[PDB]
Parts: structure tokens; C-alpha cells; sequence
RNA sequence: CUUUAAAUCCUUUAACGAGGAUCCAUUGGAGGGCAAGUCUGGUGCCAGCAGCCGCGGUAAUUCCAGCUCCAAUAGCGUAUAUUAAAGUUGCUGCAGUUAAAAAGCUCGUAGUUGGAUCU
């Protein structure tokens, strides 16, 4: 069945980006999906997105700027520590100059750089570059 | 493209597709650079200036180059709204 | 009497499939880039 | 596909442990039938008494007669066919004298064109074949 | 002397294409190897990667031809790889050199950590493929050198990559596919959209249009 | 299978004595000789890009 | 139970490829330019540089304001500056990765003895060091692989008991003067 | 009689101690993998070499040797165990149409995994 709706959302975004489309319909919407999209938008990768509210579980229409090479999820959500963070960005990111790993921590959902600044590990949600 | 001192170290800056905003490679021989001539407002004649659109080979292959150029022209005031 | 000499090129073309294939390949490689 | 779950460590470990037995080298090393059937008993060398001198015909592509010795190992009393490496080195070996025999270099597999021979002679009568062959030492008598 | 048979060759001949980077910018194919000669001088060094004999079975016997794989490029950001099959080895090598010149590609060099001095490594992990041979190039710290097999090592040194980590998968023993996958990975360096390339592209006038008066005048 | 011919060819190879030659330098001197021969001497080559033991 | 120490360590690594022309030529050039006895000296200096680079990389992967990173990077940079392989102006962990094996071969007592004019050739420098003709400060140094610190560069002299910087003639000169 | 519990040992001093500095460096190789001779004699699918491909059948780049080269060097071959190479055990990270492989099919327990949503 459908599990880990964030995987479906990120795969939809990745597929629509590979096809060169300008918008993607993600459904269902979720708090984790919206937080991941916000993290991706603050770095300019995804641009604006709008949450369509139906009374069961919202959808999201995401405008697509062609700056995204790959957005993926890491399943299962391994509990990563700060000391083990660097290894993860060796495995997932293209270079040390760009690309982000998204973690969910007790202080919220944020990229690896902000987790290092805040001095908090967490659980790896996914990555985008 | 810049080092710590702020000097541009890239050999060149490649063109990006006007539609997908994706880099057009140095060996994409199917990619085109359309020039569309601008036209005087009262006489409808060639001003000598044009607007250019770079389209990658993949979009041309998919058959979406026509809709791409039409959208670019529409958003660029060359093709009238509707 | 005398004997004709062989360029590594013709040597490779003649002995590419023989007992001496390895030697002619090595000598041709040494010709093409041996500095 | 493989199971990707935070609580699948037992399944992954058990599956890998079961599937390791289908690796030929791992099963050879760990089952213990190889080490039981190994004439050397896991050793690198062994001493034996030369039962006789034999000639093994080379395999089909090339023709020769490899001079080997049939020996009986001191440790377990097993029978072994050991190649005598160089030329004229069968003349150094005699009947019923003791030879140090090593492997042939392929860890039990027969080497080269000699069929069914995976041992070579290193020493005869406590003097190496290399020294006798090079004339550095004469056969003690 | 060389008489161009192409419009681009004619423009390059009469000193109005400043750099090969203009041709690369407008994706124009190179059809004459003299353009590459003119632009890249004698800084272009070439190395015969391989000479391999390929035989075609015939009624009388086997017809043997020789395929030359030749890598070329100045060790400063340009590399090319050519393959040519011929009846004799010298002609095969000459044609392979011509085809390697015609296939010169710009190599993007980047940094591993701090962007100090000239770029030395690949900008990011890039993968090339050719018939089951996959070659991945990873940025390496300064002074690491090329950690690769000899054939990708040659191709990466000719491209100007100072240091690089490399992973390979498949039948890399087929030197042609190994070399072509390495060349694919190297050519993929300038097709990768990094955040420093997000600036909107300001178009310049194409050579076929920048010197149209010159083209119609002679 | 006949064992009669054991060491036949080594048995009937005409024995040739090793010729007396000057002793070879050892250690740093041998490496210096190699370096001078291989990187300081470039004239003796005949343009054929041959090897150090080619006798043809 | 013994009062001995079994702490030992190998100071080099053999190359993965036994025979490749590029590496063989590079190492022979290094041997010839610095007058080394074999390839093991080249491999030893290469191993030293590899360990230094590994430490520099491990420190570079840490946060900039990390007390361990600051302490160990400062120690390593001071150590590299001290022997003269790194300039005092560029004391950064990133500039460590730009070092070469030639920089560490330049600091051997053999190379310094040759470069100060104490010897005519690098092999002459090695033979002079071996034959107890050279001293650093007041200590007669015998080992040609002795790495000269920056503060000992100006104190390399010709010893006080050697015929070249002393004044007692050697065995050969004494014997040949005994004929007169 | 410096060391040490009593002679050692290198440290220190002194005498004698190098022009084949005979005060004489070896171990494995020279077809390819893989660095380095289709040079010259002997052998003639024999003897033997060859980890692998292969070399030897009277014109051997591969055996037996002589010269000459080359790799490491006071060290270098060999056997065996094991590690990397092996992304050929794959958590990272393999594979299952035809190369080895998806159970004949379905149900079903333990196991594993489980949709939005609460400042």
C-alpha cells in the first residue's frame, strides 16, 4: 500500500523535474511534506507552492524552477548523530560546495548545515541537490 | 565559478535552455538559438533588434519546442495575449 | 647478403595474430608513445 | 527487493549468514570437509617417504612426461603424487628416502598441464632441490 | 595552407572567432580538425590508447582491420577521444587523431574544500556510461592525484584534472568502453547545473550572425 | 611413460664458462649509474624509441 | 613478563603496482636528484607525507571553531614550519595539502650539506656525512637522512676533528707524508 | 678497567687497516599480464618452462646455457592461512525475462512495514 507519503512527494517532484515540467501535483499533503518543501524553497531549489485544501487530505501544486538535479528520501529514517553527519553527506551529496541533507530534529526540520549550527542531530528525512 | 578571492575560474558559462533552464551542452547539436525580430509599434517594421531563445535538443526531440517558443513569445509581448 | 628492415607498424600488421603478437604490440606501443 | 526496515537487523543478518554458505570459498573453509580431506591437514609443507618415481603425461594440448614421485606422508600415512620441479631433479631423488613437499601454488587445484598433481618437492634428504640443482650442495650419503 | 570547407571554418580562418569557447557556447559542431589546431596550438598532446585488430570472417579467410583509440588534449581543460578503424595502422592512427581533435570537449574543474587558487578537481561527482562500463569521478583533496585505472588516469590527466577519485564497474577490460565512459563522465562536467550557474544566461550574438556581413562579403 | 630421459637436455648442453668482467657498483652508486644512464644521457638514442636491451 | 618494549613501526609502504613506468621514472629521478641509496628512502618520505596529509584531512573535516582542530592544526603547522617545509606566511591546514615529497627531501642533511657548499656533489655530501666529517651545532651528525630544522640550518659546519674542518690529516695523508 | 654485580656490546682514544678500493651483493626475471633481447650456441612436442594465456614437432622472443638488460636490494624467491582487490555476499551496495535464479497458485500466523490530522 502507500507508506511514507514523503517518498511519493519527492519522487513526483523528481519525475516532473526530469521531464521539464513547470508544476507538479503532490498528493496527499502532509506537515513533513510542507516542511521539506519549505526547506527546499528557502535555498531556491523549488520556488513557490500552493496547498489545495480538500476536506480529507490536501494536495500541493509546486511550481518548478529547473534548478533541481535530484530530490530523494532516505528510508528508513536512521537516527543520525552529529559526529556521524559528515559521513552521510559524503554518501549523498555531489560535492561539499552544494547539496543539502534534510534532518528532522527536536528543534524542527532543517538542512544539515543548520543542524550543525544548532548543534543537534536527528533523523535523516532525505536530500536534495 | 569563483574562488575565495572572487575570481572567475570557469572556462566559459554555458547557455541555459530558455524553457527548462537547463544547461545546453557543448555537443548538443540539436539545440537552437532562435532570433525573433522586434517590430516597430506604429509601422510594424524591423527595428534592427531581436530577442533570442535557446532551446535544447531534448525539447526539440519531444516535440514541445513549438509550444516552448510560443510560450516564450507570449510572455515576451511578441505574440498577443490569447 | 643483406636483410630488409621492418617498421614496428608493418611488424604489428604482420604478427598481430602469431606467437609474436605480444612483442609486436609492445614495440608498436613503444613507437607511438615511448618518451 | 531487500527489506529496508529499522527493525530488520535480525532478518538481514540471518539471510546473509545463510547465503554465505553458497559462496564456494566460504563453504570450503568453514564446512571442514576440505580440511578433513586435505592430505597436509592444513599445513603448508609435509615430509614423506618416496614410495616410487612415476611419469605423468601432460594434458592434451601439449606432450611431455612430468617426472613426479609417489610418496607416503609421515604425519597421516597418506599417499601423495608430488612433482619434481626442475630437470634432472628426479635423479637426485631415490626410493624410500624422505622429501619435504609443498603445495603447487593453486591452493589444492592442479597446476598447469600436469593432471591430478597439486604438490611439488622442495627438499630431498634434508637438502633443498635448488641447492642440488645449482651445485651448491651435494647429496649427503 | 588549409582552405575551409565550412562556414564556421571560414570564420575561424579569418581571425574573428576569439576562442574555442565561443563554438562551445553555441554548440556548433566541429567538422574540420584545423579549427582545433588553430585554437589549441601545439599544447595538444595525443596518446595512442590502443591498437586493436578486428577480423571479419570471409569465404577466403579473415579480413583484418585495425582500430586505433587515441586520446588527445592540452592538460588545461580540453580533452578528446577518437576511434578510427582502417586497413593499415598508420592510417587508423591518423584518422583517430583527427576524430579525437574533432571531439575535444571543455572540462569543468572545481574545488574539493576551500576554493584556494586554481581549480584542481571535478566540480562534483559525475558518472559516464558506455556499454556496461560505468565510470564515476569524485572530487578529491588537493595533492591527491588521480586514483584510477591507467586508462582513465591518462584521460583525466590529459583533461587537466589535477586530482580525482574514481570508481569503475563493468567489463572495464574493454579499453574502448572504459575510455568512452571516462570521456562521457568528463564531458558531463559542464552539463551539471550547480548553484553558481543559476544566474540567468545573458545571450551574446552567434558567430553565424555576429559576422553575417563578413560571411556575405566573401 | 618412460623415465629414462631425465635431465637429458641439461645433461648434453655444452658447458660454457662465465666470462670474467668488472664488478658492478652497489647501493647508491648503482642507482646513480641508472639515473645518469636513463635521464642525463639522451643523445645515444637513435630515434627508434627502442628498449635498453634491443639487439636488432 | 619482561621489562622490554615491543612498540615498533614500519616507516614505508611498497607501491600497489610493482612495475609501472611513470612511477619508476619519477622515483629514479628523485633518487638521482637527492642521492638516495634505494627506493625505500623515497617510499619512507612518501609515507611521512601521506601521514601528514591524512592528519591534515582529518582536521579539515572538523568544524573551524573546534578546540581539537585548532590545537592539532596549530601543532602540525608549527611542526611543518619548524623543519622548513612550510613557509611561515602560509600557516593553514589547507596549505598542507600542497606539500610535495621534494619539500621533505630538501631538508635532509645530505641535501643541505650539498647546498651549503660543504660538498661538490650530493653523493659527495652523503659520503661526507657518513665519514663523520659533518656536525650540526656541536654534535657530529652521521645520519644523512637527518632532517634539518630551520634553526639548525646555519649551524652545519665541517666538524673539529675531521681533516676538512679540523687540521689533523687523515690516514692516507699521514701515510703518504711518512714517506718524506 | 668507559659500560657492568666480575668480563661483554656499540660510545670514546690510539696503532695497523683500499685502485681489479679480489675488503669482489644477492635473489628472482627478460612473449603478455608486468620492467626488461623474435641476440648467439644446444635441444627438436624430448628434456623441460609455464600461478593464467601459452612455449617446445631440426630456423624456440618462453626450455638448457653464454653474453646483455631490469626489479627489489642486505635482502629476495616459494608454500600455506588470511585482508583488500570482491559492487564475486552487496547495510552502504549486487542479481533473478533470455547468462545462475520468482515458489504452480491462493489463503494465512509469528516477523517486517503501515495514510491526513491536534500551536
Amino acid at each position: 500500500v502507500r507508506m511514507n507519503v514523503l517518498a511519493d512527494a519527492l519522487k513526483s517532484i523528481n519525475n516532473a523535474e526530469k521531464r521539464g515540467k513547470r508544476q507538479v501535483l503532490i498528493r496527499p499533503c502532509s506537515k513533513v511534506i510542507v516542511r521539506f518543501l519549505t526547506v527546499m524553497m528557502k535555498h531556491g531549489y523549488i520556488g513557490e507552492f500552493e496547498i489545495i485544501d480538500d476536506h480529507r487530505a490536501g494536495k500541493i501544486v509546486v511550481n518548478l524552477t529547473g534548478r533541481l538535479n535530484k530530490c530523494g528520501v532516505i528510508s528508513p529514517r536512521f537516527d543520525v548523530q552529529l559526529k556521524d553527519l559528515e559521513k552521510w553527506q559524503n554518501n549523498l551529496l555531489p560535492s561539499r560546495q552544494f547539496g543539502f541533507i534534510v534532518l528532522t530534529t527536536s528543534a524542527g526540520i532543517m538542512d544539515h548545515e543548520e543542524a550543525r549550527r544548532k548543534h543537534t542531530g536527528g533523523k535523516i528525512l532525505g536530500f536534495f541537490f | 565559478m569563483q574562488n575565495d578571492a572572487g575570481e572567475f575560474v570557469d572556462l566559459y558559462v554555458p547557455r541555459k535552455c530558455s524553457a527548462s533552464n537547463r544547461i545546453i551542452g557543448a555537443k548538443d547539436h540539436a539545440s537552437i538559438q532562435m532570433n525573433v525580430a522586434e517590430v516597430d509599434k506604429v509601422t510594424g517594421r524591423f527595428n534592427g533588434q531581436f530577442k533570442t531563445y535557446a532551446i535544447c535538443g531534448a525539447i526539440r526531440r519531444m516535440g514541445e519546442s513549438d509550444d516552448s517558443i510560443l510560450r516564450l513569445a507570449k510572455a515576451d509581448g511578441i505574440v498577443s495575449k490569447n | 647478403g643483406t636483410d630488409l628492415v621492418t617498421d614496428p607498424f608493418e611488424d604489428f600488421e604482420f604478427n598481430c595474430n602469431t606467437k609474436y603478437s605480444g612483442g609486436v604490440t609492445r614495440n608498436l606501443m613503444r613507437e607511438l608513445n615511448g618518451g | 527487493g531487500k527489506c529496508r526496515g529499522l527493525r530488520t537487523a535480525r532478518k538481514l543478518r540471518s539471510h546473509r549468514r545463510d547465503q554465505k554458505w553458497h559462496d564456494k570459498q566460504y563453504k570450503k573453509a568453514h564446512l571442514g570437509t576440505a580440511l578433513k580431506a586435505n592430505p597436509f591437514g592444513g599445513a603448508s609443507h609435509a615430509k614423506g617417504i618416496v614410495l616410487e618415481k612415476v611419469g605423468v603425461e601432460a594434458k592434451q594440448p601439449n606432450s611431455a612426461i612430468r617426472k613426479c614421485v609417489r610418496v607416503q606422508l609421515i604425519k597421516n600415512g597418506k599417499k601423495i603424487t608430488a612433482f619434481v620441479p626442475n630437470d634432472g631433479c628426479l635423479n637426485f631423488i631415490e626410493e624410500n628416502d624422505e622429501v619435504l613437499v609443498a603445495g603447487f601454488g593453486r591452493k589444492g587445484h592442479a597446476v598447469g598441464d600436469i593432471p591430478g598433481v597439486r604438490f611439488k618437492v622442495v627438499k630431498v634428504a634434508n637438502v633443498s632441490l635448488l641447492a642440488l640443482y645449482k651445485g651448491k650442495k651435494e647429496r649427503p650419503r | 595552407e588549409w582552405m575551409p570547407v565550412t562556414k564556421l571554418g571560414r570564420l575561424v580562418k579569418d581571425m574573428k572567432i576569439k576562442s574555442l569557447e565561443e563554438i562551445y557556447l553555441f554548440s556548433l559542431p566541429i567538422k574540420e580538425s584545423e579549427i582545433i589546431d588553430f585554437f589549441l596550438g601545439a599544447s595538444l598532446k595525443d596518446e595512442v590508447l590502443k591498437i586493436m585488430p578486428v577480423q571479419k570472417q570471409t569465404r577466403a579467410g579473415q579480413r583484418t582491420r585495425f582500430k586505433a583509440f587515441v586520446a588527445i588534449g592540452d592538460y588545461n581543460g580540453h580533452v578528446g577521444l577518437g576511434v578510427k578503424c582502417s586497413k593499415e595502422v598508420a592510417t587508423a592512427i591518423r584518422g583517430a587523431i583527427i576524430l579525437a581533435k574533432l571531439s575535444i570537449v571543455p572540462v569543468r574543474r572545481g574545488y574539493w574544500g576551500n576554493k584556494i587558487g586554481k581549480p584542481h578537481t571535478v566540480p562534483c561527482k559525475v558518472t559516464g556510461r558506455c556499454g556496461s562500463v560505468l565510470v564515476r569521478l569524485i572530487p578529491a583533496p588537493r595533492g591527491t592525484g588521480i586514483v584510477s585505472a591507467p586508462v582513465p588516469k591518462k584521460l583525466l590527466m590529459m583533461a587537466g584534472i589535477d586530482d580525482c577519485y574514481t570508481s569503475a564497474r563493468g567489463c572495464t577490460a574493454t579499453l574502448g568502453n572504459f575510455a568512452k565512459a571516462t570521456f562521457d563522465a568528463i564531458s558531463k562536467t559542464y552539463s551539471y547545473l550547480t548553484p553558481d550557474l543559476w544566474k540567468e544566461t545573458v545571450f551574446t550574438k552567434s558567430p553565424y550572425q555576429e559576422f553575417t556581413d563578413h560571411l556575405v562579403k566573401t | 611413460g618412460s623415465l629414462a630421459r631425465a635431465g637429458k637436455v641439461r645433461g648434453q648442453t655444452p658447458k660454457v664458462a662465465k666470462q670474467e668482467k668488472k664488478k658492478k657498483k652497489t647501493g647508491r652508486a648503482k642507482r646513480r649509474m641508472q639515473y645518469n644512464r636513463r635521464f642525463v644521457n639522451v643523445v645515444p638514442t637513435f630515434g627508434k624509441k627502442k628498449g635498453p636491451n634491443a639487439n636488432s | 613478563p619482561v621489562a622490554r618494549s615491543w612498540v615498533c613501526r614500519k616507516t614505508y609502504v611498497t607501491p600497489r603496482r610493482p612495475f609501472e613506468k611513470s612511477r619508476l621514472d619519477q622515483e629514479l629521478k628523485l633518487i638521482g636528484e637527492y642521492g638516495l641509496r634505494n627506493k625505500r628512502e623515497v617510499w619512507r618520505v612518501k609515507f611521512t607525507l601521506a601521514k601528514i596529509r591524512k592528519a591534515a584531512r582529518e582536521l579539515l573535516t572538523l568544524d573551524e571553531k573546534d578546540p581539537r582542530r585548532l590545537f592539532e592544526g596549530n601543532a602540525l603547522l608549527r611542526r611543518l614550519v619548524r623543519i622548513g617545509v612550510l613557509d611561515e606566511g602560509k600557516m593553514k591546514l589547507d596549505y598542507i595539502l600542497g606539500l610535495k615529497i621534494e619539500d621533505f627531501l630538501e631538508r635532509r642533511l645530505q641535501t643541505q650539506v650539498f647546498k651549503l657548499g660543504l660538498a661538490k656533489s650530493i653523493h659527495h655530501a652523503r659520503v661526507l656525512i657518513r665519514q663523520r666529517h659533518i656536525r650540526v651545532r656541536k654534535q657530529v651528525v652521521n645520519i644523512p637522512s637527518f632532517i634539518v630544522r630551520l634553526d639548525s640550518q646555519k649551524h652545519i659546519d665541517f666538524s673539529l676533528r675531521s681533516p676538512y674542518g679540523g687540521g689533523r690529516p687523515g690516514r692516507v695523508k699521514r701515510k703518504n707524508a711518512k714517506k718524506g
